[PDB]
RNA sequence: GGGGACGGGUGAAACAGGAUGAUCCCGCCGAGACCGCCGGCCGCGCAGGCGCCUGCCAAGACCGCCUCUGUCAAUCAAGGGCGAAGGCCGGGGGCUAGAAGGCGAUCAGACACCACCGUAUUCCCGGCCGUAAACGGUGCCGCCCCGCGGCCGGCGCGCGCGUCCCGCCGGCCGCCCAGGGAAACCGGGAGGCUCCGGGCUCUGGGGGGAGUAUGGCCGCAAGGCUGAAACUUGAAGGCAUU
């Protein structure tokens, strides 16, 4: 049986996509199939943010954010709970949930 | 800190003074060892480079200033003061990430800029495209003709602004942010564009005996 | 469908139902036939002769105003292209890609377009040779193509 | 654009205007003033280049270099022989790329 | 007449590698090249590095088995760019 | 006769007197008969011209480079071989040249070199193929051929010498300070073997 | 007002204080000289303990404040700070020390060489 | 990959067989 | 240059590295690859494939048209060209990973996974090879076919008028009413088909033996393309459901 119309990849009108590597596994994964969750976090944890913010002698400097695109291989994603195995019914849902 | 008072015992601190353009010229104190062998303390502190936020340089609006960081290098250790000159300008890594958003197209230009003082500089300029005020289509993608019109606009404007510029005024143009603003006016007419600014300005070639220039920049508040 | 590409497009020209000359147009058959003859003196191709009559003059359809198409007018005067323009225009393209190929030996993509263009020149030539609009002796080779243009 | 015109101008001249291909006929034509434009080549032998450019200055007849090669010029005039110097002894149709 | 076109002189001798290498080099050595000066295909080799046009009558220094060589074509191009700069 | 690269006869005005002085120059590839070879500190950058190494922009292939100024050529003289301008130190007035072996040598900026690479490139690509083809190569050069192996020779004739089974019998590697008759084989070998 | 480079990565964490140029170091100590278990060198506990010893040195060298430069292993791998980074930063605040500026200094590749592990990845 | 591993095994038998035919010519 | 005891590595480790002062930090420098984030239900290409910056060259599809010709067409053995990676050949190059090799830990044994070092390779130029789950597992040209979307490139319409709106043509797509199908599903077809016939090529005929044997052709080789039989067997398989 064919599990997904997409085939697990977003390749449309193309025959090849640029390879990327899992950040955790290091497996080469075509760009279309990578999980690709972008994260914008803070340079220090919120629990330390209060104390760092008090420490700074500068007038108005916020803890500067860290931006990284994490791209994960399928196995790395299911093991680290980035994505979950869903039912044939909910597999179609595309909107980011929670 | 260690002169008044095992390796640190034999040391001294020689204060570093920034170019006159910056409101807080005093920046830091550099640790040096006491003279031994053929290793005089002044020779070691002569070519060190310090990276200073424009917020620390001109203390004021962090939002409008602290994102840019200037590299200033000692050129003369005179009167115990490590006088410094431009070694580069750069936006912080946090500014660099904040500028990129999926759905947008990025135009990024680099130009070799020649100065009267004999420095070849490299301007790394970053630009981004944004949504129109009343646009149904969600993604801010521009057709190729506009991107090339935009690429030309930054290249032409940079010749107009930094083409005949000398290092002393360039440092003030880079710290007053006029060049970023002229580039935004030029790009604005072509298409709505955001974050048009210079990401970095680095010295490809530095002239020798730049000491007369160093006097004009570090000192000579009049000039 | 395009002969040498997996591309489908329809951008045709829709000739009017009326095959009779327009009221605003004031050109007699001789008046436009004269323009066609002077345009042949400039050497303009019949595709351009038809366009020039359409825009500078108002004769959008020549056959409507006259009784014959541009090349019928030319053939009657014996002033028609010796090599039909369609083949000639392909031959210009074949030499132009061949010139570029002489400088660059690694444009495999350019070489491919040449095989397709050359294949048309052969296909249209066999039709033109059978119709006898081309002398039966005519052969498009390739190396000798520069002289043929 | 200028190149597109250069190829077009010499093809229209071959069919419409008179011209002479070769150095000897060119020296003869410039000297009598019967040349309107003279087009040289990149590989013109150097003495011939100077002589044609002096006698062209003395007759005030424009001399322009072709983008390249006696061979490439020759294929442009439509011939299978190399042409170092070609002289436009009269243009029936189009002489726009005689710029300066 | 088939695979060993100019290397038939050697006969069944010297092995395939030498004959295949010779076929490339010997074809290039015996070839006619275009004079840079007269633009005619009459340059032929007199000795390694010495190539003479039989129409232009000009002798030019060149590759041992080719009038021009791949390292040298790169060098002229770099020299022109660098000369334009200085 | 022995060079695998062409030479060139170039005529120069006699600066001392009234005649024309002829010089023999390794030909850089591209030198043609009737070419204007300039030489000097105001020379332009064209193939065949001789300029001081400091004057030559960096990345330029150069041949017949002098190691020490006024030596009239010492480096980059064989067929196809060239050197490369790498860096100019305008405080020491010295230049780094990439030697044809890839070693890098600081040389005075007042040393002179010819722009271009030695002509004759690709000469060793062709197999000699025959032993006669090689007899001709060496007759023009020196008595260095045919080459006999010591293992074939007798103990009196060579150190590898002669036993019952043609063996070297001891390591080929010989010290750098091995005396005259003994320094035979691989000398001061840092390593040996294919890799 | 020195610069604190906390390199926090899997395997170990290094807290180094140098002065603006970075040419001279005013004291450097790393977690892993504070713990006997190889697995706990990247840990926050060792990094907190490590900073406390560093705090003593920079309060005896006149280093009142630091500008932090937390970096990950980075290069063509990592790009996420190890557990040691937050712990050391908190210790720097806990033992006085104003933090004037914080920046991401991780080496990042604009295009890169192949990381190890093969096209099938680390198959553990 | 038993099909890919069968093909390799077939190939290392066919090369052996091709060698054996070459001994007898 | 600084400074001082460990550093790597992991699941935990261990072999390597470090007072010849490593790791770490900075100041530089060399070399070779690589083109990040932007970067996609984006686009282009005949497929394989395609992403630095500048300049140059030739092309290409789409669209618009009262331009030209006048069937010049559709598919196709034979025949030509192209064709990821790995491989091969003759040179260049050699950073990174890294088939082989060696190694430390494992485990009954691992020679494997994991750590470390590393040759071919990776990369360039000139040829070979001719294969991939070379996929949409779906040949090509043509026709009608039901709505509701998104994107993309042209074009035109409306309006004061904004990257607005409605269409048109072409491409990429999602969802889908019928219809079909053993279902999965497909609906820009896999629909208009037992009510079975628009045209052209290719291929299959239970599971193996076997893509083997042999002959041929091709390749430098590896191998490709073509291609059996004797013999054995009651199932092998598809998609669904507990």
């Amino acid at each position: 049986p064919v599990k997904r119309r997409n085939n697990g990849r977003s390749k449309y009108n193309c025959g090849h996509t640029n390879i990327v590597r899992c950040q955790n596994c290091h497996r080469c994964v075509p760009k279309d199939k990578v999980i690709k969750r972008f994260t914008i976090r803070n340079i220090v944890d919120n629990t330390i943010a209060d104390d760092v913010l008090n420490a700074c002698v500068i007038q108005g400097f916020a803890i500067p954010k860290l931006y990284n695109k994490v791209q994960y291989c399928v196995s790395c994603s299911i093991h680290n709970h980035i994505v979950r195995v869903r039912s044939r019914e909910d597999r179609k849902i595309r909107t980011p949930p929670k | 800190k260690i002169t008044q008072r095992d390796p640190y015992l034999k040391k001294e601190w020689y204060p570093v003074i920034a170019p006159a353009h910056f409101k807080s010229r005093h920046i830091g104190q550099t640790p040096v060892t006491k003279t031994a062998g053929l290793r005089v303390a002044t020779d070691v502190i002569n070519h060190r480079v310090y990276e200073v936020n424009l917020g620390d340089l001109n203390p004021g609006a962090e939002d409008l200033n602290g994102n840019t960081k200037f590299y200033l290098q000692t050129q003369l250790v005179s009167d115990g003061k490590c006088l410094t000159n431009f070694h580069g300008m750069d936006i912080t890594r946090h500014k660099y990430g904040s500028l990129f958003r999926k759905g947008c197209d990025c135009i990024d230009v680099f130009m070799d800029i020649p100065t009267t003082d004999g420095y070849l500089l490299r301007v790394f300029v970053i630009a981004f495209t944004d949504r129109f005020r009343f646009q149904r289509r969600k993604n801010c993608h521009v057709k190729g003709r506009v991107i090339r019109m935009m690429r030309a606009g930054i290249y032409e404007t940079l010749h107009n602004e930094l083409g005949k510029v000398s290092i002393p005024v360039l440092v003030t143009k880079l710290s007053n942010f006029e060049v970023n603003a002229k580039l935004t006016e030029a790009l604005q007419k072509i298409t709505m564009c955001r974050d048009v600014m210079i990401r970095r300005v680095k010295v490809v070639k530095r002239p020798r005996n730049t000491m007369e220039l160093l006097s004009t920049m570090h000192d000579s508040n009049q000039v | 469908g395009r002969m040498h590409s997996k591309g489908k497009g329809i951008s045709r020209s829709a000739i009017p139902y009326t095959r009779a000359p327009a009221p605003w147009n004031k050109y007699t058959p001789e008046d436009v036939c004269e323009q066609i003859c002077k345009l042949a003196k400039k050497g303009t191709p019949p595709s351009r002769i038809g366009l020039i009559l359409r825009d500078q003059f108002a004769i959008g359809q020549v056959k409507n105003v006259t009784g014959s198409k541009i090349v019928r007018i030319l053939k009657a005067k014996g002033l028609a292209p010796e090599i039909p323009e369609d083949l000639y225009c392909m031959i210009k393209k074949a030499v132009a890609i061949r010139k570029h190929l002489e400088r660059s030996r690694r444009d495999k993509d350019s070489k491919f377009r040449l095989i397709l263009v050359e294949s048309r020149i052969h296909r249209l030539a066999r039709y033109y040779r059978q119709a006898r609009r081309l002398p039966p002796t005519f052969r498009y080779k390739s190396d000798q193509a520069a002289a043929l243009l | 654009k200028a190149q597109d015109s250069i190829s077009l101008t010499l093809t229209l001249v071959v069919k419409s205007g008179k011209y002479t291909l070769g150095t000897d006929q060119a020296i003869r034509n410039i000297r009598d003033g019967k040349a309107q434009l003279v087009f040289m080549a990149n590989n013109c032998p150097p003495l011939v280049k100077s002589q044609v450019d002096y006698l062209c200055h003395l007759s005030k007849t424009p001399v322009r270099v072709f983008a390249g090669s006696s061979r490439e010029l020759g294929i442009a005039v439509g011939r299978q022989f190399n042409v170092s110097i070609m002289t436009i002894l009269e243009a029936g149709d189009a002489d726009l790329t005689s710029i300066l | 007449t088939k695979k060993v076109g100019l290397t038939g002189k050697y006969g069944t001798r010297y092995g395939r590698a030498a004959r295949k290498q010779l076929l490339k080099i010997e074809t290039s050595q015996k070839a006619k090249y275009t004079c840079p000066f007269c633009a005619k295909d009459k340059v032929r080799r007199t000795a390694c590095g010495i190539w003479t046009c039989r129409s232009c009558s000009k002798t030019m220094a060149g590759g041992a088995y080719s009038l021009h060589t791949e390292p040298a074509n790169a060098a002229r191009a770099t020299i022109r760019r660098l000369r334009l700069a200085r | 006769r022995g060079r695998g690269a062409p030479l060139a006869r170039v005529q120069f005005p006699n600066m001392r007197g009234e005649g024309r002085v002829n010089e023999l120059f390794i030909a850089p590839e591209g030198m043609y008969t009737g070419q204007e070879v300039f030489s000097g500190n105001k020379a332009t950058l064209h193939i065949g011209n001789i300029l001081p190494v400091g004057n030559i922009p960096e990345g330029t292939y150069v041949c017949n480079v002098e190691e020490k100024p006024m030596d009239r050529g010492c480096l980059a003289r064989a067929s196809g071989t060239y050197c490369l301008v790498v860096a100019h130190n305008m405080e020491t007035n010295k230049t780094r040249i990439r030697l044809p072996s890839g070693q890098k040598k600081l040389i005075s900026s007042k040393a002179r070199a010819m722009i271009g690479l030695v002509a004759g490139g690709g000469r060793t690509d062709k197999p000699l193929l025959k032993a006669g083809n090689a007899y001709h190569k060496y007759k023009a050069k020196r008595n260095c051929w045919p080459v006999v192996r010591g293992v074939a020779m007798n103990p009196v004739d060579h150190p590898h010498g002669g036993g019952n089974h043609q063996h070297i019998g001891v390591s080929s590697c010989v010290p750098r300070n091995a005396v005259p008759g003994q320094k035979v084989g691989l000398i001061a070998a840092r390593r040996t073997g294919c890799s | 007002f020195a610069v604190c480079h906390i390199y926090a990565g899997k395997n170990d964490t290094f807290i180094h204080v140098t002065d603006l140029s970075g040419r001279e170091t005013i004291g450097r100590v790393s977690g892993g000289m504070k713990v006997k278990r190889h697995c706990d060198e990247p840990s926050a506990y060792a990094a907190m303990q490590a900073t406390q010893d560093l705090i003593e040195i920079i309060t005896d060298r006149g280093i009142t404040a630091v500008h932090i430069k937390i970096r990950a292993d980075g290069g063509t791998g990592k790009r996420v700070y190890g557990q040691g980074g937050s712990a050391a930063i908190r210790a720097l605040v806990r033992g006085g020390i104003k933090i004037g500026r914080i920046e991401d200094s991780t080496p990042i590749p604009t295009d890169r060489t192949r990381h190890k592990g093969g096209r099938r990845g680390r198959r553990l | 990959m038993r099909a890919k591993w069968a093909k390799k095994r077939m190939r290392k038998l066919k090369r052996k067989r091709r060698h054996m035919k070459a001994r007898s010519k």
